[PDB]
RNA sequence: GCUUGACUGCGAGCGUGACGGCGCGAGCAGGUGCGAAAGCAGGUCAUAGUGAUCCGGUGGUUCUGAAUGGAAGGGCCAUC
RNA sequence: UGAGCCUUGAUGUGUAGGAUAGGUGGGAGGCUUUGAAGUGUGGACGCCAGUCUGCAUGGAGCCGACCUUGAAAUACCACCCUUUAAUGUUUGAUGUUCUAACGUUGACCCGUAAUCCGGGUUGCGGACAGUGUCUGGUGGGUAGUUUGACUGGGGCGGUCU
RNA sequence: GUUUAUUAAAAACACAGCACUGUGCAAACACGAAAGUGGACGUAUACGGUGUGACGCCUGCCCGGUGCCGGAAGGUUAAUU
RNA sequence: UUUUGUAUAAUGGGUCAGCGACUUAUAUUCUGUAGCAAGGUUAACCGAAUAGGGGAGCCGAAGGGAAACCGAGUCUUAACUGGGCGUUAAGUUGCAGGGUAUAGACCCGAAACCCGGUGAUCUAGCCAUGGGCAGGUUGAAGGUUGGGUAACACUAACUGGAGGACCGAACCGACUAAUGUUGAAAAAUUAGCGGAUGACUUGUGGCUGGGGGUGAAAGGCCAAUCAAACCGGGAGAUAGCU
RNA sequence: AGGGUGACAGCCCCGUACACAAAAAUGCACAUGCUGUGAGCUCGAUGAGUAGGGCGGGACACGUGGUAUCCUGUCUGAAUA
RNA sequence: UAAGGUGAUAUGAACCGUUAUAACCGGCGAUUUCCGAAUGGGGAAACCCAGUGUGUUUCGACACACUAUCAUUAACUGAAUCCAUAGGUUAAUGAGGCGAACCGGGGGAACUGAAACAUCUAAGUACCCCGAGGAAAAGAAAUCAACCGAGAUUCCCCCAG
């Protein structure tokens, strides 16, 4: 589903609100993409569907880190 | 992002040192092709 | 002719409305205009010329102003 | 290619005026030994009057108010103006190449007896396309509703303080 | 030929034919939050939509209004700064 | 019952028997009554538990003002001769009652809306695979042999067997009439009627589902139900109406 | 207490008040051994795509309102005693 | 525990037992066909068809057991490519499914009220989904207070309509 892999957001539902404020039901999604990244430690590429946010985090903490608490939580990449 | 090089890039960087580079840029080439890694120290 | 009573704070007592409200009002206090003065003047000879509340805007007001000092805001008064 | 950054050139002649002026000039010397008057690129501005640039053959005087002007001369003189060279310098935009993200409902190899899928090699496209958030437009495709009262029955007409 | 099973079988609907229009293929368009599927294992002599409705003779004028297509100069114009 | 007004020919009831409609909870006010009385009373809870404890708290004994604040006064205003609100009963806690408020709130009764499911054994369409269409006519293209032609073209006979062709049983329908209309039947029967090798018909299995399907289009059909199926729930929806 | 018994039973019966009862299995309170479990002491560390912000929305009694605080979809982003 | 008993409609028949293995009651075991999560494959539930091994053998044949999927780990294998990796085989452990309410989370209506209706209410209710327990959740201050202090969370009564 549109979860992303790395931080875990996943679609949440708020309101249209419209200049009237007539609400209707929507739904936010995440900016997912799934991107190849380049693992050294294995020399191979891992394909994550992550979102933007989730790309800052791998640029900030680094791929193998990520696939640490990947492996941990137990989800399969 | 910062990113310490490894190489002597003719664009722009020498070996050895923390240079800005753009994110997209570092993510996809640099650091998959040696060059470059992100300074940590 | 001169002028600002087309004043400020009240108001005995009435009239008229289911009520909201609306009207008439001497007199009191302050400060004015006209008149020598008595006196008259809080709009037009009278009856139409208009809209409640909310929400806000502007100017005063240190009345309040969530720990304290301010301020934001709110209130009260004038007003859109 | 458009904002700022040694801009040293930064104009600027309603009125007069050898004399192309907003005003502080450092309110009067600068100046002379980087060389003062054919500048051996020449325009920038040219209302074309002359401010006017390594080129000075001249290696030292043109010259300052002084005279006319509403000031007085930007004479080594600090902020000089709807223009550009600025060392480029940080930057939008556009355009053109690239490939490394990404796309591939191109080909081939493998899991694999499998026109799904994934992995690899490769070809093409390529920062475009596509998706997320925000945002303007369109939107009876869809949905929720509104569409007054009096009234010689209702409508139409008229009226509503 | 079809149609309101169960008051209407028709002049209604369909039809072959005609026209306009969209679509270059991962096609338009439709079902689907998406994957995907139909279109089609088709490809513009094809497919979708709209209208008219064999055949014969034809289909005149109007682009002001409403749409649709094309244009980019100028005016007004959102988020963001 | 409803009405200005009913024997009314306005509504309801065939009759009997049983069931059937102003309730409950908690707040607030008024009345009656009981206790205490400038006091009254406890709530949760503790408890050998209808006792006792618990006074947290609530109401009242003081009001005026928007408020600071003042205080039997206060507010207005510069200030009242003033004027408004106040100042000389007694409240409070139970119990019973009459109202009000929130709850389905006196009972029955909608059409509708939403949510989750069940349905394509009928019918609509499509997909797959099988089957049916007695009998008799008409006579296209084509071919052959001749005539003909420069060769065609064209022409005659023989042959040929096309067609959403013709007549007509099965099969499919449903145009007219009569019957029936508490029927034999919740759409049939009798006499005629239309198609009947096709855009036909039919057996079996499958697929499409409710704002959705499917529709040679009637708002038709979607299990005798369709301008949005059926079942369960929100739900005792709401009903200024009967 | 109650129920039955040919009508209404303290003394007819079954029960009740009370007194006892478990070979086996079990829950519970506590204890003892045990298996991997670990105290205390000194010095350090002391939670970063995080707080906060921009845009949208929701929850806070609080409907954007002068609106604090929390949670976030998107874009950013510290100090670290 | 016992002088009665073989459940009931349901009488009968044939019997068992009397002082103790009749019957009855309790604890623990034994058996427990088929379907059903159903678990070897399949299926129109209570049915059809197997594979492997072991053991019975007069060929016929019979019996027993295992054989699902997912996750975890381990072992052994093993592509595109060298190494690896993906994948494959085998074994051990665990899960699934059911159940009345309560509980936490993911979504989430409308009728209704507003005397119409759209903000709002109804209501985070109904309903659907997931997960867990005997309770769950919360819970040990980046909390309140007001410069006096309190001291995790939960629940009841006031505060307080
Ligand atoms: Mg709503
Ligand atoms: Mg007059
Ligand atoms: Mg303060
Ligand atoms: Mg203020
Ligand atoms: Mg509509
Ligand atoms: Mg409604
Ligand atoms: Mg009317
Ligand atoms: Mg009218
Ligand atoms: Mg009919
Ligand atoms: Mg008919
Ligand atoms: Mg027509
Ligand atoms: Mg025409
Ligand atoms: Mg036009
Ligand atoms: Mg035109
Ligand atoms: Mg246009
Ligand atoms: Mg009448
Ligand atoms: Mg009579
Ligand atoms: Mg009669
Ligand atoms: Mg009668
Ligand atoms: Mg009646
Ligand atoms: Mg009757
Ligand atoms: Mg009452
Ligand atoms: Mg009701
Ligand atoms: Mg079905
Ligand atoms: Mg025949
Ligand atoms: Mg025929
Ligand atoms: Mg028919
Ligand atoms: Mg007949
Ligand atoms: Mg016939
Ligand atoms: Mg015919
Ligand atoms: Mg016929
Ligand atoms: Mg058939
Ligand atoms: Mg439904
Ligand atoms: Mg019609
Ligand atoms: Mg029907
Ligand atoms: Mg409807
Ligand atoms: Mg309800
Ligand atoms: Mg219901
Ligand atoms: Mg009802
Ligand atoms: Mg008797
Ligand atoms: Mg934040
Ligand atoms: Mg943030
Ligand atoms: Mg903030
Ligand atoms: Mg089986
Ligand atoms: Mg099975
Ligand atoms: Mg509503
Ligand atoms: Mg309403
Ligand atoms: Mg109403």
């Amino acid at each position: 589903s549109r979860v992303c892999q790395v931080t875990g957001k996943r679609p949440v539902t708020g309101n249209n609100r419209s200049h009237a404020l007539n609400a209707t039901k929507r739904r936010f999604l995440p900016n997912l993409h799934s991107h190849r990244f380049w693992v050294e430690s294995e020399k191979r590429f891992v394909t994550l569907r992550v979102s933007a946010k989730g790309m800052r985090v791998i640029d900030k903490k680094g791929i193998d880190t990520v696939l640490a608490e990947l492996r941990a939580r137990g989800e399969k990449y | 992002m910062q990113v310490i090089l490894l190489d002597k890039v003719a664009n722009l960087g020498s070996l050895g040192d923390q240079v800005n580079v753009k994110a997209g840029y570092a993510r996809n080439f640099l650091v998959p092709q040696g060059k470059a890694v992100p300074a940590t120290k």
